[PDB]
């Protein structure tokens, strides 16, 4: 069984810092390029990152200049997300989503701004 | 466009090459130049229509 | 490969662009063709598709 564990999330102070992590087991993350989804109330789910093979290469939409730090475990397959100089608008929903073949997403996490 | 603007351009330098590359144009149709290998050709003037 | 709705004039022999000069190139003398199709409900996902 291929699954989605959503752990980080939760209420915050702007300017904090923090891991935000999304495991998965059963297949090698080294794959393919995964990516990450967001929602915010509004008119569509809003896109952040998401980083390729051969290499990190880290890319970030135009709102999120400079602020996400990513380290990154590769003997264990395991994400880490860190954040930096928070500002409120931002308050969401987060997935991680992977290509193996059929589409997946798991159930996301929640993440305030106060 | 019944009342286009009208330009006259000289006594410069003329960069196409960003224009081409700029990326935010949906059409760049040309008749009577190239895309590419315009730097290297000028005129006697030049005339914009907007 | 997976192109967009104007990038279809641009894969061509012949036809200048800024992707058909940097992603792919098509010989002059190209002898085949090509075949496109949409696929909205494969390709495109809520959020977007990156």
């Amino acid at each position: 069984q291929v699954q989605l564990v959503e752990s980080g999330g939760g209420l915050v102070q702007a300017g904090g810092s923090l891991r935000l992590s999304c495991a998965a087991s059963g297949f090698p993350v080294e794959s393919e390029n995964m990516h990450w989804y967001r929602q915010a109330p509004g008119k569509e789910r809003e896109w952040v990152a998401a980083i390729y093979s051969t290499g990190g290469w880290t890319l970030y939409a135009d709102s999120v200049k400079g602020r996400f730090t990513i380290s990154r475990d590769n003997a264990k397959n395991t994400v880490y997300l860190q954040m930096n100089s928070l500002k409120p608008e931002d308050t969401a929903v987060y997935y991680c989503a992977v290509q193996v073949g059929y589409w997946y997403e798991g159930q996301g996490t929640q993440v305030t701004v106060s | 466009v019944y009342a286009w603007n009208r330009k006259r351009i000289s006594n410069c330098v003329a960069d196409y090459s960003v224009l081409y590359n700029s990326a935010s144009f949906s059409t760049f149709k040309c008749y009577g130049v190239s895309p590419t290998k315009l730097n290297d050709l000028c005129f006697t003037n030049v005339y914009a229509d907007s | 490969f997976v192109i967009r709705g104007d990038e279809v004039r641009q894969i061509a022999p012949g036809q200048t662009g800024k992707i058909a000069d940097y992603n792919y190139k098509l010989p002059d003398d190209f002898t085949g063709c090509v075949i496109a199709w949409n696929s909205n409900n494969l390709d495109s996902k809520v959020g977007g598709n990156y």
